[PDB]
C-alpha cells in the first residue's frame, strides 16, 4: 500500500517540551515524565509535565475520596475476602437512601449515608476540575470553549444525580455507584417512563451521538486523507488556506454538495458533541417531573 | 405543556444553529463563481457572514475572512465543453503548471513558525538534540520511483520540532541538489525508500526551496502538490507490483 | 457555480469505469459512473418504497414501513406485498451505498487525496450489512432483519434487545458504547481545543499548536498531538461501529440466551466459584 498514516513510520525525539509559559504559574508545573515509544507510533511519546495547583489538589483528592468511599463499601460487601471482591466486582453497588428519607441527609452510613458522602465527594471533584478547565485556558490566553463544552457533560450528570432527584423529592431517584446496578437503573428508568425511545429528546440525543461518530469519522478520515498536504496543521491552515484545506473542502462539495472551512468544521464538531448531553439532559430532567410516560405523551403531542 | 415548549424551542434553536454554522463555513471560497471566474447568479439562501479578523502571531499581519477571493496565480486550463459542468484540460504540463492533483495554493513565502517564533520545520541536522528514536532510520537509503528506478538518496529527515515528528525526507539527486519528499508519500523499507507517486525522471521537477535550512508555506504547497499529482500524471510510467 | 478556488481542481481524470463518459459535474456534485449507479439505485429503491407505501395504504413518513418477509420464508424470496419489496429495496440500498463509496474513491482519485473517507464509510456499510445480510443469513431468515420505518425500526431494536433480557449485558455492546461515548468526548474536546486556539481571549493573537499541547498537558498530563487526535477520532468512531457490528453478529447466532447469564463464566471460575459471602455466594 501507500502509507496510510495511521501509524508513523519513523519516530524522532528531541529535548523534552516544557510548554508555552504565557501567564502560567510555573511553580505549579511538574517535570517531564517518561517518553513512551509505544504511544509514539500513534501520537506523542512525551508524557507530562502536569500543572497541579491548589484546585487540582482539591479535585484529585476529592476524586479519590469518592473512589475509596465506594471501594470501602465494595470490600465490605465482599466480606473482606479479595477472592470475592474480584469475583463479584461488577455486582457490588453503593445505593442511595430509600424513598422514606426523601432529601434528608439523616440516613445511616450502611443504608444511604455512604452514598451521599460519595456523591458529595464527586460533586467537589467534577466542579473543581471544571474550574481547572477554565483557568488553564485563561492562563494561556485561550478561549473557553473547552470549559463551555465540558459544562454540557456536567449538565447531564447534574440532572441524573442532583437536579432531578431534588425536583422529585428524594435521593432514592439517583443512580447508584456500581457497574451492573447502574445499567439496571438505566433500563428500569426507561421502563418506568414509558420507554424512552418515545422521548423526543432521547431521540435527538441518539442522533447526535451517532452523528458524532459520523462526523469524527468524516473529519479524521479527511485530515488523514489530506495529510500529504499538511492538513493536520489546522490552525496555520485557518490563517492561510492551503491546498490541503481546498482538497478537503472539494472532496465534500463534490460528494454531498456543500462543505466546511478549516475553522468551521470544528464548530460543527464542537456542537455535534455538545448537543448529545445537552438534549439528553433535558430529556431526563423532564422525565417524571413533567412527563410520567413518554408513550402516553407521544399520543397527545404528535 | 412544558415538554412541548421545550421540544419546539429546541427545533427553533437547531434551525438557528445550523444557519449560523453554515454561514460560518462560507468564510472561505465564497461568493460562488462561474467557470470564467465572475460572480455566479444563484449563491444560495445563506448570506456571507459579517467578516472576522484573526491577529496572526509573530508580526505576520492579520487575516480577515470572508474577503476578496483570488488565486493570486494564473491557471493553465481550458474548457473542454460548450456549457457548465465539464472538465478543464491542462493547456500544458499539469505537473509543471500546478493544476489538477498537481495544484498548489499561493500561501505565504515564509515558514510556519512555532509558539516561540522559530521555524516549525528544520532539517534534523539543524534541530538540536533531535534523532531517530524508533523505526528504521531512512537517512542513507536510496530512493526509488514508480518506474522502479533510483531517483536519489535520502540525506536527512526534516522534522517538526514542536510536534516532534518527521515531515519530509530531503533527497539528494544525481546532480547534487536536494528535494523535499513529503514523508506521507514515501515507504521506508528495509533496504530503500519507495515513492510511488513519481517516476525517477520526474524528481528533478519537484519545486526546490530557496534556502537549504527552511521551507516556506508556499514551497510546501508546491512540493506536496507536485508529488501528489504524480499519482495521476505519472501513471503511464508506473510499473505494476 | 464553483468555489473561488475550485476550477484548477476540475481537470479530467480519475474515473474507475467508463473513462470520460461520465466525467462531469452537475452543480457542485461530481457524477461519474458511480453517480449514475447511485442515482439508479436510489431512484428504484425510492419508487419501490413508495410502492410498498401504496400497498400498506399510507403516505405518512411516520407510518410508511417496509417490512421484511415473515420468518416462514427462511432465506428464500417472498412475494412483493409480503416480503419481496424489502428484499429488493435491500438490493437497491446496498447497491446505492456501495456505489456511493466507489464514487468517493473516484473523487479522491481526481483530487489526489488518500482514500480514508470511503474506507471509513465502508465500516458503516458493514454495520448495515450485518443487520440485514450476515446476521439474517446466519440465523436462517430475512425476517430477523430490521424493517424500514422511522418508528417500526425502533420497535425492532427494542424487541430484539429484549429477546436477550437487558441487552446492556452484551459485552461487545459495552465495548461498542464506550467507544461511542469516548468518541463524543474526543470530538467535544478537539472542536473546543482548535477553536480556543483560533479564537483566543479578546485582543490577543491566535495561539499556536504548542498552546494546544501546553493546555492539555497542563490539564491531564498528556497531549496526543494534532495528527494524533485525527487518528484518534477515526479510530474511536470506527471502533464504535465495528463492535456494534460484532455485538450483533454474535447475538442470536453464537449466543442466544439472556446476556446477563453470560457473565456466570467469570463468577464460577473454580477458585472463587464456591467462596461464601459477596453477592453470588
Ligand atoms: C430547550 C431549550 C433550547 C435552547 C438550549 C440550547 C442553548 C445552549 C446555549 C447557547 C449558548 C450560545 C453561546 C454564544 O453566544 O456563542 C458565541 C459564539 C462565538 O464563539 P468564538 O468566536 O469561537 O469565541 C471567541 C471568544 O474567545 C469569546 O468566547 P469565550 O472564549 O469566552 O467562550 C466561547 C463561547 C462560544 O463557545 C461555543 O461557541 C461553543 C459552545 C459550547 C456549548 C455550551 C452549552 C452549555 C450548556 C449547559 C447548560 C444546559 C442547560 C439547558 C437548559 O462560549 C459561550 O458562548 C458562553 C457560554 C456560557 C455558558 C453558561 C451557562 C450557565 C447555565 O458564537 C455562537 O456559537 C452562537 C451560537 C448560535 C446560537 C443559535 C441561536 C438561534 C436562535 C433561534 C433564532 C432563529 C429563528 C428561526 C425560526
Ligand atoms: C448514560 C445513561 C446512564 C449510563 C449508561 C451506560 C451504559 C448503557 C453503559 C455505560 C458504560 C459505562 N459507564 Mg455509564 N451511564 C450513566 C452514567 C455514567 C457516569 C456518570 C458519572 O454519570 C459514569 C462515570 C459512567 C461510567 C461508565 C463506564 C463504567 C462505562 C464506560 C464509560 C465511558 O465510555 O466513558 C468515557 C471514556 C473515558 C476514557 C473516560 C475515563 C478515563 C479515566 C477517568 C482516566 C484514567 C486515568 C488513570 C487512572 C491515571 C493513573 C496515573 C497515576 C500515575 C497512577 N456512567 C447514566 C446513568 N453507561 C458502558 C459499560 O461498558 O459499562 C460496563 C455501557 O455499556
Ligand atoms: C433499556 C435502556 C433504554 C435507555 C435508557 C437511557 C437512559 C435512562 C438514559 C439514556 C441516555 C442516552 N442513551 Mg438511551 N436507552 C436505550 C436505548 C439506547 C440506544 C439503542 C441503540 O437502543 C442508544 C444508542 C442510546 C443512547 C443514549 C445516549 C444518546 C444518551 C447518553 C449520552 C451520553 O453521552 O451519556 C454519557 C455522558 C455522561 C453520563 C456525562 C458524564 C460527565 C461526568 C462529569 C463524568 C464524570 C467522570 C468521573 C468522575 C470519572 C470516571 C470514572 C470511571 C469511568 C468509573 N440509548 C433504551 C431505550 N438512555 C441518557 C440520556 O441523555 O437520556 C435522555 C440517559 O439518561
Ligand atoms: C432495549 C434496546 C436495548 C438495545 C438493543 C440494541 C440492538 C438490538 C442493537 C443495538 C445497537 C447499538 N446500541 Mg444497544 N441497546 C440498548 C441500550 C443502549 C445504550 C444505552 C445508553 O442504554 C446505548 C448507548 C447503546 C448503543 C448501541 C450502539 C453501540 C449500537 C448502535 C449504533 C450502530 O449500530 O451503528 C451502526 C450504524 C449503522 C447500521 C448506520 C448505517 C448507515 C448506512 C451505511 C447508510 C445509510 C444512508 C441513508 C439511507 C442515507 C439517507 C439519505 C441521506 C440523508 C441524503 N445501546 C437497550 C438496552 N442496541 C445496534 C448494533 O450494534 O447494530 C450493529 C443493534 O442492532
Ligand atoms: C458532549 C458530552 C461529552 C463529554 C464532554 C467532555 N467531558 C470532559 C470534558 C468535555 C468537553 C472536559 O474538559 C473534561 C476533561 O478534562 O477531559 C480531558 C471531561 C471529562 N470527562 C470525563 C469522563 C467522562 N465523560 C463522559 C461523557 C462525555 N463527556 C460526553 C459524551 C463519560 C461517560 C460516562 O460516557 C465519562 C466517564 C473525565 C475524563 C473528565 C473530567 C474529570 C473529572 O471531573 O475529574 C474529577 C475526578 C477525579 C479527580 C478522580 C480521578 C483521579 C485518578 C484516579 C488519578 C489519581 C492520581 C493520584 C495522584 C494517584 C493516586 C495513587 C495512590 C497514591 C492512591
Ligand atoms: C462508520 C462510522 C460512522 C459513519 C461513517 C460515515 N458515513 C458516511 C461517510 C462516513 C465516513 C461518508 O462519506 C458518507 C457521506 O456522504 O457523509 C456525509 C456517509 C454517509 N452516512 C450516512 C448516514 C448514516 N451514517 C450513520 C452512521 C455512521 N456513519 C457511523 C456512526 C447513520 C446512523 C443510523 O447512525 C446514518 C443514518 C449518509 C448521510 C451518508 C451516505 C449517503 C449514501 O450512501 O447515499 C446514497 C444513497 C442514497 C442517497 C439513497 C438510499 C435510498 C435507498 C435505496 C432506500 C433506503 C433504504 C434504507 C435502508 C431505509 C432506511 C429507513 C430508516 C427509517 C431506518
Ligand atoms: C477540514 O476539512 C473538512 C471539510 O472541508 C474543509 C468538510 O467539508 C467536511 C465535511 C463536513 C461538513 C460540511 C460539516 C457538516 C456535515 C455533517 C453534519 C454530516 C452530515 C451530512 C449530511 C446530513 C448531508 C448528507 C447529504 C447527501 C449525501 C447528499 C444527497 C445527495 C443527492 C440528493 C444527490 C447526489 C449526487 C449524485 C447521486 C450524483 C449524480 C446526480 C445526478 C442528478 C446525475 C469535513 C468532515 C472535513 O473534515
Ligand atoms: C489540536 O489537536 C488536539 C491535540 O493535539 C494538539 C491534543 O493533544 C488533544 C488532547 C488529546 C488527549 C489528551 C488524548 C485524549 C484521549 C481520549 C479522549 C480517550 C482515549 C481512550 C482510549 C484509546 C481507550 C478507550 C477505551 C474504550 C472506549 C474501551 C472501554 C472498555 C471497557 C470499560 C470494558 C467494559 C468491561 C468489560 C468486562 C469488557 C468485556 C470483556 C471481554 C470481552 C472479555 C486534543 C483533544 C486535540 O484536539
Ligand atoms: C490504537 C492505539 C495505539 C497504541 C499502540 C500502537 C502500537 C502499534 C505499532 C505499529 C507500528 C510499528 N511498525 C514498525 C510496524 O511500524
Ligand atoms: C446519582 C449519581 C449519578 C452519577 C452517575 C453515577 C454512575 C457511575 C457508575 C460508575 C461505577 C462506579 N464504580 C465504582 C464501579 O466505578
Ligand atoms: C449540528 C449538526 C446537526 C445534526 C442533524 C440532526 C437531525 C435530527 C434527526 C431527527 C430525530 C429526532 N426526533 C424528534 C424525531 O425524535
Ligand atoms: C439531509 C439533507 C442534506 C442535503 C444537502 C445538499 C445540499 C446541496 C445543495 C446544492 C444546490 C446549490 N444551490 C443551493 C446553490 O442551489
Ligand atoms: C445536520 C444536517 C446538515 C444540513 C446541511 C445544511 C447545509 C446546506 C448548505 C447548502 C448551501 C451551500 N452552497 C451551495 C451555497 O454552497
Ligand atoms: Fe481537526
Ligand atoms: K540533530
Amino acid at each position: 500500500a501507500e502509507y496510510q498514516n495511521i501509524f508513523s513510520q519513523v519516530q524522532v525525539r528531541g529535548p523534552a517540551d516544557l510548554g508555552m509559559t504565557e501567564d502560567v504559574n510555573l511553580a505549579n508545573r511538574s517535570g517531564v515524565g517518561p517518553f513512551s515509544t509505544l504511544l509514539g507510533w500513534f501520537g506523542n511519546a512525551q508524557l507530562g509535565p502536569i500543572y497541579l495547583g491548589s484546585l487540582g489538589v482539591l479535585s484529585l483528592f476529592s476524586g479519590l475520596m469518592w473512589f475509596f468511599t465506594i471501594g470501602i463499601w465494595f470490600w465490605y460487601q465482599a466480606g473482606w475476602n479479595p477472592a470475592v471482591f474480584l469475583r463479584d466486582l461488577f455486582f457490588f453497588s453503593l445505593e442511595p437512601p430509600a424513598p422514606e428519607y426523601g432529601l434528608s441527609f439523616a440516613a445511616p452510613l450502611k443504608e444511604g449515608g455512604l452514598w451521599l458522602i460519595a456523591s458529595f465527594f464527586m460533586f467537589v471533584a467534577v466542579w473543581s476540575w471544571w474550574g481547572r478547565t477554565y483557568l488553564r485556558a485563561q492562563a494561556l490566553g485561550m478561549g473557553k470553549h473547552t470549559a463551555w463544552a465540558f459544562l454540557s457533560a456536567i449538565w447531564l450528570w447534574m440532572v441524573l444525580g442532583f437536579i432531578r432527584p431534588i425536583l422529585m423529592g428524594s435521593w432514592s431517584e439517583a443512580v447508584p455507584y456500581g457497574i451492573f446496578s447502574h445499567l439496571d437503573w438505566t433500563n428500569n428508568f426507561s421502563l418506568v417512563h414509558g420507554n424512552l425511545f418515545y422521548n423526543p429528546f432521547h431521540g435527538l440525543s441518539i442522533a447526535f451521538l451517532y452523528g458524532s461518530a459520523l462526523l469524527f469519522a468524516m473529519h479524521g478520515a479527511t485530515i488523514l486523507a489530506v495529510s500529504r498536504f499538511g492538513g493536520e496543521r489546522e490552525l496555520e491552515q485557518i490563517a492561510d488556506r492551503g491546498t490541503a484545506a481546498e482538497r478537503a473542502a472539494l472532496f465534500w462539495r463534490w460528494t454531498m454538495g456543500f462543505n466546511a472551512t478549516m475553522e468551521g468544521i470544528h464548530r460543527w464538531a464542537i456542537w455535534m458533541a455538545v448537543l448529545v448531553t445537552l438534549t439528553g439532559g433535558i430529556g431526563i430532567l423532564l422525565s417524571g417531573t413533567v412527563v410520567d410516560n413518554w408513550y402516553v405523551w407521544g399520543q397527545n403531542h404528535g | 405543556d412544558l415538554a412541548s415548549l421545550a421540544i419546539y424551542s429546541f427545533w427553533i434553536f437547531l434551525a438557528g444553529l445550523i444557519y449560523y454554522l453554515q454561514t460560518e463555513n462560507m468564510r472561505e471560497g465564497y461568493p460562488l463563481e462561474n467557470e470564467d471566474g465572475t460572480p455566479a447568479a444563484n449563491q444560495g439562501p445563506f448570506p456571507l457572514p459579517k467578516p472576522k479578523t484573526f491577529i496572526l502571531p509573530h508580526g505576520r499581519g492579520t487575516l480577515t475572512v470572508p474577503g476578496p477571493e483570488s488565486e493570486d496565480r494564473p491557471i493553465a486550463l481550458a474548457r473542454t465543453a460548450v456549457s457548465e459542468g465539464f472538465p478543464h484540460a491542462p493547456t500544458g504540463d499539469p505537473m509543471k503548471d500546478g493544476v489538477g492533483p498537481a495544484s498548489w495554493v499561493a500561501r505565504r513565502d515564509l515558514p510556519e513558525l512555532d509558539g516561540h517564533g522559530h521555524n516549525k520545520i528544520k532539517p534534523m541536522k539543524a534541530a538540536a538534540g533531535f534523532h531517530v528514536s524508533a523505526g528504521k532510520n531512512p537517512i542513507g537509503l536510496p530512493v526509488r520511483g514508480c518506474d522502479l528506478e533510483i531517483a536519489g538518496k535520502v540525506v536527512d529527515i526534516w522534522v517538526d520540532i514542536p510536534e516532534q515528528m518527521a515531515r519530509f525526507l530531503e533527497v539528494e539527486l544525481k546532480d547534487g541538489s536536494t528535494r523535499l519528499l513529503p514523508m506521507q508519500m514515501v515507504k521506508v523499507q528495509s533496504n530503500r525508500v519507495h515513492v510511488n507517486a513519481l517516476s525517477s525522471d520526474l524528481f528533478a521537477g519537484i519545486p526546490t526551496i530557496k534556502s537549504p535550512t527552511e521551507v516556506t508555506l508556499l514551497e510546501e504547497d508546491k512540493i506536496c502538490g507536485y508529488v501528489a499529482g504524480g499519482l495521476m500524471y505519472a501513471a503511464p510510467k508506473r510499473k505494476s507490483v | 457555480a464553483l468555489l473561488s478556488f475550485e476550477r484548477k481542481y476540475r481537470v479530467p481524470g480519475g474515473t474507475l469505469v467508463g473513462g470520460n463518459l461520465f466525467d462531469f459535474w452537475v452543480g457542485p456534485f461530481y457524477v461519474g459512473f458511480f453517480g449514475v449507479a447511485t442515482f439508479f439505485f436510489a431512484a428504484l429503491g425510492i419508487i419501490l418504497i413508495a410502492w410498498s407505501a401504496v400497498l400498506q395504504g399510507t403516505w405518512n413518513p411516520q407510518l410508511i414501513s417496509v417490512y421484511p418477509p415473515a420468518l416462514e420464508y427462511g432465506l428464500g424470496g417472498a412475494p412483493l406485498a409480503k416480503g419481496g419489496l424489502w428484499q429488493i429495496i435491500t438490493i437497491c440500498a446496498t447497491g446505492a451505498f456501495v456505489s456511493w463509496a466507489l464514487r468517493e474513491v473516484e473523487i479522491c482519485r481526481k483530487l489526489g487525496i488518500g482514500y480514508h473517507i470511503p474506507f471509513a464509510f465502508a465500516f458503516a456499510i458493514l454495520a448495515y450489512l450485518t443487520l440485514v445480510l450476515f446476521r439474517p443469513v446466519m440465523m436462517g431468515a430475512w425476517g430477523y432483519a430490521f424493517p424500514y420505518g422511522i418508528w417500526t425500526h425502533l420497535d425492532w431494536v427494542s424487541n430484539t434487545g429484549y429477546t436477550y433480557g437487558n441487552f446492556h449485558y452484551n459485552p461487545a455492546h459495552m465495548i461498542a458504547i464506550s467507544f461511542f461515548f469516548t468518541n463524543a468526548l474526543a470530538l467535544a474536546l478537539h472542536g473546543a481545543l482548535v477553536l480556543s486556539a483560533a479564537n483566543p481571549e479578546k485582543g490577543k493573537e491566535m495561539r499556536t499548536p504548542d498552546h494546544e499541547d501546553t493546555f492539555f498537558r497542563d490539564l491531564v498530563g498528556y497531549s496526543i498531538g494534532t495528527l494524533g487526535i485525527h487518528r484518534l477520532g477515526l479510530l474511536l468512531s470506527l471502533s464504535a461501529v465495528f463492535f456494534s457490528a460484532l455485538c450483533m453478529i454474535i447475538t442470536g447466532t453464537i449466543w442466544f440466551d439472556q446476556w446477563v447469564d453470560w457473565w456466570q463464566w467469570w463468577v464460577k471460575l473454580p477458585w472463587w466459584a464456591n467462596i461464601p459471602g459477596g453477592i453470588n455466594g
